[PDB]
Formats: structure tokens, C-alpha cells, sequence
DNA sequence: GTCGGTAAGGGAGCTAGTGTATGCCCCTGAGTTGGGGATATCGCCGAC
DNA sequence: AGGTGAACCTTACGTTCAACTGGATCGTGTGTAGGTACACCG
């Protein structure tokens, strides 16, 4: 599987960086990832489309990137409704849809 | 707007069958690959199965290798998926996502989805 | 005055395959080349027998759009005096073109998991194919000195084959897109070009 | 008040609507979408 | 739901005088799963 952080907390009108790690076969050497945001108790959606893109309708303050091998989301601005989880996904060889696992945002409220 | 139901599945004994089917409409599903992917309790999500555009190659995760089976039938417009010999540890919300135009790779639409309960109680 | 139905080709759903390619006549219009740009990252962009510079100060009798699909390293072969599968049994161009290809990859949407059969190129011909000549025909092709009768089979393929188009492809392996624009012009009236 | 140094006289970057140098895709090619080098006029604060 | 059996150019490269000599190794470098499944105790 992939790695991320556990919790990643941060004041509402900053930028936060979410980062997740992986072996060189599924995001180093294949630049295939997209992240999902999932609120509680909803159906997770799209919000990262592919290594560095967005799909129409989503919110232009999410920005996705790639440093070698690891990737990257970076919100800014973010606000109260923002506080939800966020998987990072990734195409391996052989299929084996690997999935980032856990990551979750809070504001200070 | 384009709508994904799954039919579920209430609490089931472990080691039993059990189909699970996912309509799909607004869309054209004969054209790209549905994905499977379930969710634990409170955990982290993981994929599950994945089939082509027509059902000639399928994909498990090594989990549920040999004991899943996921088809699809493009003449009423759904999806399948065949679970045998369940284990108690297999609990989980389950997703049909679609992977609509502009990337297959990856799982955009992402219904509803049902719930099963693996557990040996009444 | 009216201007040129490049949507229709570039935006078109689905591309034939390289074996059928197709041909849409562009005339009564004018080229805007500008909006082409900002539609998927294009690979190659390259003009013999006209300077691009100028493109806008001339215009033709008219100009046939020929539109398909074929893997990155099969590209190059799309190009005059050009050798390969494609410049001898699929697609083959003149040696003085009057026109220009574009290419843009289109993994992200012309890529099936599991191999999208639905693309399909010549493997075999008996013969090398003439400028601007289209082959459809599905007759076994037979390699030895042995008739198959057309029963696939030993020594006795089927002439085509199906791109496996897959997202775990190549760098190069990916699908592209080809439209490839042929400038016709003649003692008529010309027909698209686009501001002065 | 006069003159010499100035991310500056030659480095790097790319993204079409369009300016003067952190720009111009200028000029087109390994086809994987991009290579090095073209006239500097320069202009302006600060130390002597 | 697995073991024999015979295949079918099998699908996905890492390339140009060619083809299968008609072997799974074979010229230059291939490689394999399902099943077509019809009894069991179930
Ligand atoms: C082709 O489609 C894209 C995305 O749908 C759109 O932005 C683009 O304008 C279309 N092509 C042209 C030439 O307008």
C-alpha cells in the first residue's frame, strides 16, 4: 500500500500540503495518481484528475503535484467544509489498484 | 447527472454466497470499465475488482483472489458481482465506481454504494 | 465567412482505425488555426511544401482531413518518403505532399483497461499500398506456399491485428490521435483560409 | 553636481493573443513536443 | 473447483533480407491460461 500522514491539521486561510510516498512502481515510475476527497458518511469523489489536473466543477484551490517519487495536494485558502478525508490513488503494474489510506483535515475551530 | 444503485445485501452468515448488483444509467456503460472497491468500518478504502469495457478481462485484488467473481451484462445495463466463501473480516461498504470519459485508469462517478455485514449472529 | 467544421474532427467522438481511416472534405470555410491549440497536448505539429509562418495569407481549391489513430513510436512513419507497417500497408503519403499531420495523445481517453480492441491495423499485405489508398478487405493472408482456402490457421493469419491499447502502456506505446490535413489546390477558386 | 554600474548587453524560460529583455515559441525540430543564440537604445537608483 | 491433454498467433516487444524446418525452442529474443470442464459426495 501507499503511505500518508495521519492527521494533518491547519487555521483556516493558509496553504496545507498533503503528501503521500510510494515504491518506484506505483506513482515513481507511472504518473497515474488522482485523490479523492470523501466526506463523512458520503461517497467519495474525484478531486485531483490525474498527476496534475482537475475535473470540471471541483474547486480551483486544490492543486496536485509530483516530486519524483512522491505526490502532492496543496490547498489554499481552505475552509470549514473542507474537513474530511483525502486518499491519494495510484496505477500500478499488473493492474493493483494501490490506495493511499488515511488522511484526515481539521480546522481550528 | 448519472445515477449508480446497488442492490445490497443485509447480514449474511460467513462462508455463504451472495450477488451484488449495480444499475447504472445516464451514461454509456458499454464503453468503459466498472471497478468494485470496498471500505471497512471506519478504515481506509481498497480496491476490490475491476472489469474491462466488455467483460473479456477481469482483475481481482490478491485479498478476494479466487473467491470473488465480478460480470456485467450490457444488454439490461449492470454489473455483477458474485462473493463466495465470505469471511467475517470482508464487512464493508461497497462502491461501483465507473471510470467515466477522459481517464479509465482511475474511478471518477463513485455510487452510492451498499453495505454487507459479515457476521455469525442473528 | 463561416468558419471551418475543425470541432467536428478533432472533437469527434471516436477515430476509425488506421486501416479505415477516414476523409472529411473542409472547403467554404475559413482555417483558424488559433483555437486548434488548447486541446490536449499536442505531439507533433510539423508542415511540408508551406511555410506554417504564413498559413493565413493563402488558401486552396480545398483540403481533405484524414483522421485515425497509432501508437507514439508509430507516428514518425506518418510522413512522405517515410517506411514502416503503416507507410506500407495502412496509410500511405505522397512523396510531394501539399499538406501536414497533427498529432496529440489520447491515453486518458483512448485507452481501455484490459486492451481496447476496438482499434485495429494491418500486420500483412502482399503488396506495398499506393498513395492515398484505402485497404478494408479481410481475406487471409497466406505466407507459405500452402492455400489455406481462407481457414485461418497454420502459415494463414488474419491480416489484422488489434491495438492493446492499455493505461500501463509505453511513454510512446500510448494512442495518438492523427489527423493529417492534405492541401488540394487547382485552376478553381480557392476555398479556406482564414484572416488576412 | 557629472560618471559608471545595472539579477545587462549576455543568462535563461516557455504558451498565442500581440512587448519590449522574468519577453518574443523569434526562428522549427527526436517527435517523447522543443534547441540555443540573433542589433542592443538607454533611462535609473546611488556614491562620489 | 484441479489434474492430465492440444493448442489458436497465443497478444503486447527490446529491432528489419525472411519465414513458422513445419520440436516449444526454431536461425533473433517468445510462452504462457483457461478450460469444453460432468462425478465426487454435495
Ligand atoms: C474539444 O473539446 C474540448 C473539451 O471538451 C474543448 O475545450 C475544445 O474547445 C474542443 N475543441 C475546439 C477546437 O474547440
Amino acid at each position: 500500500a501507499l503511505t500518508q500522514p495521519a492527521s494533518v491539521s491547519g487555521s483556516p486561510g493558509q496553504s496545507i500540503t498533503i503528501s503521500c510516498t510510494g515504491t518506484s512502481s506505483d506513482v515513481g515510475g507511472y504518473n497515474y495518481v488522482s485523490w479523492y476527497q470523501q466526506h463523512p458518511g458520503k461517497a467519495p469523489k474525484l478531486m485531483i484528475y490525474d498527476v496534475s489536473k482537475r475535473p470540471s466543477g471541483v474547486s480551483n484551490r486544490f492543486s496536485g503535484s509530483k516530486s519524483g517519487n512522491t505526490a502532492s495536494l496543496t490547498i489554499s485558502g481552505l475552509q470549514s467544509e473542507d474537513e474530511a478525508d483525502y486518499y491519494c490513488n495510484s496505477l500500478t503494474s499488473i493492474s493493483t489498484w494501490v490506495f493511499g489510506g488515511g488522511t484526515k483535515l481539521t480546522v481550528l475551530g | 447527472q448519472v445515477q449508480l444503485v446497488e442492490s445490497g445485501g443485509g447480514v449474511v452468515q460467513p462462508g455463504r454466497s451472495l450477488r451484488l448488483s449495480c444499475a447504472a444509467s445516464g451514461f454509456t456503460f458499454s464503453n468503459y470499465a466498472m471497478y468494485w472497491v470496498r471500505q471497512a468500518p471506519g478504515k481506509g478504502l481498497e480496491w476490490v475488482a475491476v472489469i474491462s469495457y466488455d467483460g473479456s478481462n477481469k482483475y481481482y485484488a490478491d485479498s478476494v483472489k479466487g473467491r470473488f467473481t465480478i460480470s456485467r451484462d450490457n444488454s439490461k445495463n449492470t454489473l455483477y458481482l458474485q462473493m463466495n466463501s465470505l469471511r467475517t473480516e470482508d464487512t464493508a461498504v461497497y462502491y461501483c465506481a465507473s471510470g467515466s470519459d477522459y481517464g479509465d485508469y482511475l474511478l471518477v462517478y463513485w455510487g452510492q454504494g451498499t453495505l454487507v455485514t459479515v457476521s455469525s449472529a442473528s | 465567412t463561416n468558419l471551418c467544421p475543425f470541432g467536428e474532427v478533432f472533437n469527434a467522438t471516436r477515430f476509425a482505425s488506421v486501416y479505415a481511416w477516414n476523409r472529411k472534405r473542409i472547403s467554404n470555410c475559413v482555417a483558424d488555426y488559433s483555437v486548434l491549440y488548447n486541446s490536449a497536448s499536442f505531439s507533433t505539429f510539423k508542415c511540408y511544401g508551406v511555410s506554417p509562418t504564413k498559413l493565413n495569407d493563402l488558401c486552396f481549391t480545398n483540403v481533405y482531413a484524414d483522421s485515425f489513430v497509432i501508437r507514439g513510436d508509430e507516428v514518425r512513419q506518418i510522413a512522405p518518403g517515410q517506411t514502416g507497417k503503416i507507410a506500407d500497408y495502412n496509410y500511405k503519403l505522397p512523396d510531394d505532399f501539399t499538406g501536414c499531420v497533427i498529432a496529440w495523445n489520447s491515453n486518458n481517453l483512448d485507452s481501455k483497461v484490459g486492451g481496447n480492441y476496438n482499434y485495429l491495423y494491418r500486420l500483412f499485405r502482399k503488396s506495398n499500398l499506393k498513395p492515398f489508398e484505402r485497404d478494408i478487405s479481410t481475406e487471409i493472408y497466406q505466407a507459405g506456399s500452402t492455400p489455406c482456402n481462407g481457414v485461418e490457421g497454420f502459415n494463414c493469419y488474419f491480416p489484422l491485428q488489434s491495438y492493446g491499447f492499455q493505461p500501463t502502456n509505453g511513454v510512446g506505446y500510448q494512442p495518438y490521435r492523427v489527423v493529417v490535413l492534405s492541401f488540394e489546390l487547382l485552376h478553381a477558386p480557392a476555398t479556406v483560409c482564414g484572416p488576412k
